[PDB]
């Protein structure tokens, strides 16, 4: 699982 | 948190950090982990349980092997930014990868902290077996999700107003008591999880 940093 | 519990915490993450070879920003670093030690131990120690290592670049995430399958994908909320995965200061998840220097919020993000909202995606996936999607955080986030900003991204993926929410409650007593007064009911959710 990846999640990413807020855009 | 008293003195002797930050430094347990570090000890704690002395053991699950992984700094990068070559030249990189040591303060920095240090000041990142600085950061994650105000973490509740309990979940700190659960991730040293997992092997779980927070892995701090000099570079692109992509530019790590384990990541390299990821180039020019555009992540899930990052639709219309014009960026992919190569651009991506941070990645939380089954793994945690954090640019140093790019911690604050408009390096590349807008999270109030990157190392924070990474880990706690680690956190709630590995530790609290993704507690995000569970039906109690759900009915919470369908009331507060969209409390915090960001609407599009956190108002919309369960798991990232979690990973944000745990960040403001964990970053410094600023963030914790702006939590508080937008999202009670998360507030509350994250102080019980820690009990
Ligand atoms: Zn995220």
């Amino acid at each position: 699982e990846v999640n990413p940093a807020v855009p | 948190m008293d003195s002797t519990t930050i430094q347990q915490n570090k000890d704690t993450l002395s053991q699950i950090v992984v700094f990068p070879t070559g030249n990189y920003d040591k303060n920095e670093a240090n000041a990142m982990v600085n950061r994650l030690a105000n973490i509740d131990g309990k979940y700190l120690n659960a991730l040293k349980q997992n092997n779980l290592k927070i892995k701090l670049l000099s570079g692109k995430l992509t530019d790590e092997k384990e990541y390299a399958y990821l180039k020019g994908v555009v992540p899930k909320g990052w639709e219309g930014t014009g960026k992919t995965w190569d651009d991506v200061p941070g990645l939380g998840g089954s793994t945690v990868a954090l640019r140093i220097g790019f911690s604050n919020k408009g390096k590349g993000h807008d999270a109030i902290n990157l190392e924070l909202h990474a880990t706690a995606h680690a956190i709630d996936h590995i530790v609290l077996n993704d507690i995000s999607k569970s039906a109690q955080f759900k009915q919470i986030f369908a009331k507060e999700g969209r409390s915090l900003g960001n609407v599009n991204f956190l108002g919309v993926y369960p798991e990232e107003f979690f990973a944000e929410s745990f960040a403001y409650y964990y970053l410094n007593q600023d963030t914790n008591s702006k939590l508080k007064s937008a999202c009670p009911q998360t507030y509350s959710f994250l102080q019980n999880l820690a009990k």
